[PDB]
């Protein structure tokens, strides 16, 4: 059924699986019209599809043109996500298709289930984990490509950089979710932590800085401080 | 008017005929039911005094033969049988009426309830849902499962209702996934009506038969089917106007006839609230909504 703290290590076994996050698919700015009414203006979005074992991220950019002339866009967005995921699975060789797709929001279950009827053997699952993938647009290189796009486009990224050379998928995913949780809780502080030292650079082919093992420990500790901190500044503790 | 005689009543049993019922005591001089209206299907049903488990019964149409009931002490139930010796049958029936050992089908003359519950139900279709072609009548009981319930185990003893599944390739056209899931009109009008049922009368006939099996036998799979067939209509933006009008009349009499005390188990909160207050047809079922709100406002 659902994915949670009890069956967490299943993400790192050798059954191919994908997380899908649709949070950033339909994005808007709300503003006042000359007549003083309110209106929305859509901006580009993205589907966040990640294989947690390898770090392979299929970033499908959703150009605002897809909304033109459409109604009930928040509902459409869930179906559009499912259509694009389904198209992705169909484009993969059979031996690369996932055995499970895990959706981060329960509202994607029916849209994905219906678009995947052709694949009765791919399990569509929810999760009780509160994953921070919405913060993916706080990763500068991902936000950049999304906002620059002039048409629909699939960008391919390894969200773990080269970490798997040195650590396991379980640890790499833990690092990733800690970073994204921190970016989600206080983006400024989080980004300050990551970039404060100008001698540690992000490689052109990477998303995150080239920290050594020791430096990642320091960084990881500082992000935990941050998340505890904002948890006091928010709950006055 | 026609008659279903009983050889005898060796065990205490509550007998139903359509929406009527009466108690027969162990070895009471009971020889059957008379004055049964010709022109309608009927159901005669049983619940033993000892083992209220297993309600069971027989759908029949008196125009299709002379039928009687006889207890089987080996199998332990009241069995329906057909008498082929037409002469023998009228002789038997006449003797039991002269001795007045029969109960009279107790139809009030103002009362169209049974007609309204069975308007579209036809023996021929019942026999296709309940497969046992050597008998002109059909046995149903509480425990019989449906073909869809078996996909989810004795195929000879099943209710072969039409399978409806909203997340199925039959229900969903490629390229219309969102359209067809949110608005079921394609599935209702093209796949089911035109494709399978052929007309709305056969559709309504299965719907009413499903309801009746749920109410008389507490048959869970029949209840599931009745709600599915309502939900398919209620969730279709485009339904012929006469069908909606008739559906409102069908459902009205079903809700009217339901035992007040069985509503908690026979009525699906989600389907009804969806159909009456959210679906495309939320404003189309005026009679049904009024009787539901006055009789089962807790459910809503
Ligand atoms: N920079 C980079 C680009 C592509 C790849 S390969 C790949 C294939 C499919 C999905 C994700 N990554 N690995 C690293």
């Amino acid at each position: 059924g659902a994915m949670n703290s009890s069956n967490y290590a299943e993400l790192f076994n050798n059954d191919i699986k994908l997380f899908v996050d649709d949070t950033n698919v339909y994005r808007v700015t709300v503003h006042k019209t000359f007549e003083g009414n309110v209106a929305t203006k859509a901006i580009n979005g993205c589907i966040f599809t990640l294989n947690p074992k390898t770090g392979h991220l299929f970033l499908k950019i959703i150009h605002t043109s897809v909304w033109a002339g459409q109604k009930r866009l928040s509902q459409l967005a869930k179906w559009k996500t499912a259509e694009e995921v389904s198209a992705l699975v169909r484009s993969l060789p059979k031996e690369e298709q996932p055995k499970q797709i895990i959706v981060t929001r329960k509202a994607m279950l029916d849209p994905l289930e219906v678009h995947m009827l052709d694949f009765p053997n791919i399990a569509i699952r929810p999760t009780e984990l509160r994953l921070p993938f919405s913060a993916a647009m706080s990763i500068d290189k991902l936000s950049d490509v999304v906002m620059k796009a002039t048409e629909p486009q699939m960008v391919l990224f390894n969200i773990y950089d080269d970490w798997l050379d040195r650590i396991s998928s379980y640890t790499a995913f833990s690092r990733l979710t800690l970073l994204l949780r921190a970016l989600k809780t206080n983006e400024e502080s989080a980004k300050m932590i990551l970039l404060s030292d100008p001698t540690i650079t992000i490689k052109s082919y990477h998303l995150w800085p080239s920290f050594t093992d020791e430096q990642w420990i320091t960084i990881e500790s500082q992000m935990r401080d941050l998340i505890l901190t904002e948890y006091g500044r928010k709950y006055n503790v | 008017m026609n008659t279903v005689p009983f050889t005898s009543a060796p065990i205490e049993v509550t007998i139903g005929i359509d929406q009527y019922s009466f108690n027969v005591k162990e070895n009471q001089p009971f020889h059957g039911i008379k004055d049964i209206p010709i022109g309608h299907v009927h159901v005669i049903h049983f619940q033993h005094a000892d083992n209220s488990s297993m309600r069971y019964g027989y759908w029949f149409d008196c125009r299709m033969g002379n039928f009687y009931i006889q207890y089987d002490p080996k199998d332990g139930l009241y069995k329906m049988m057909e008498e082929r010796d037409g002469a023998k049958f009228e002789n038997i029936v006449h003797n039991f009426k002269e001795r007045q050992m029969m109960v009279s089908y107790p139809k009030i003359d103002e009362d169209d309830t049974w007609y309204n519950l069975t308007e579209f139900v036809q023996m021929d279709k019942i026999r296709k849902i309940v497969r046992k072609d050597e008998n002109q009548f059909s046995y149903v009981d509480s425990s019989m499962t449906t073909v869809q319930e078996n996909e989810l185990s004795d195929p000879a003893h099943s209710l072969n209702y039409t399978v409806i599944n909203f997340k199925s390739r039959e229900a969903i056209r490629p390229g219309h996934e969102m359209e067809d899931f949110l608005d079921k009109s394609y599935y209702l009008n093209t796949v089911m009506l035109q494709g399978i049922f052929k007309n709305s009368s056969n559709y309504f006939g299965e719907l009413q038969f499903a309801f009746l099996n749920a109410m008389f036998f507490g048959n869970y799979g029949s209840s599931l089917q009745w709600h599915a067939m309502i939900e398919l209509i209620c969730s279709s933006a485009t339904v012929p106007k006469h069908m909606l009008d008739k559906l409102d009349e069908i459902l009205y009499y079903q809700i009217k006839t339901l035992p007040e005390q069985y509503s908690d188990i026979l009525l699906n909160e989600r389907v009804w609230n969806i159909c009456l207050y959210s679906s495309f047809q939320k404003n189309s079922l005026h009679n049904t909504e009024k009787i539901m709100e006055n009789k089962y406002p807790e459910l809503l």
